[PDB]
């Protein structure tokens, strides 16, 4: 193990952090714009096309 | 015909008729282009 004993630690030493928990990779904002465009194009499909 | 002011009437009439004929031909061409655009945008709608 490390050194001879357990490493010293602060009496609180919380440090929550954990902003991201796995996942990451694909961004959410780009696909959010994608989903907005999806509902927009569905609304367009509701509007008449051709004829 | 000029003194009785009938020549200007015929001149205007023939000019308007020529404009009408040319516009009708261009209208047929526009119909063809509009149907072509209809087909292209229908293909785009299939892609959609």
């Amino acid at each position: 193990d490390e050194e001879i004993v357990k490493t010293p630690r602060k009496l609180v030493n919380y440090v929550p952090l954990k902003i991201f928990n796995l996942g990451d990779s694909f961004d959410d904002t780009i696909t959010t714009t994608v989903a907005k465009l999806q509902d927009l194009k569905k609304e367009i499909l509701d509007s008449p096309r051709s004829n | 015909m000029k003194g009785t002011l009938l020549q200007e009437i015929t001149e205007n009439l023939l000019y308007a008729s020529a404009i009408h004929d040319s516009a009708q031909e261009n209208m047929a061409l526009h119909l063809e282009n509009l149907k072509s655009l209809k087909a292209e945008y229908e293909d785009a709608k299939k892609l959609l």
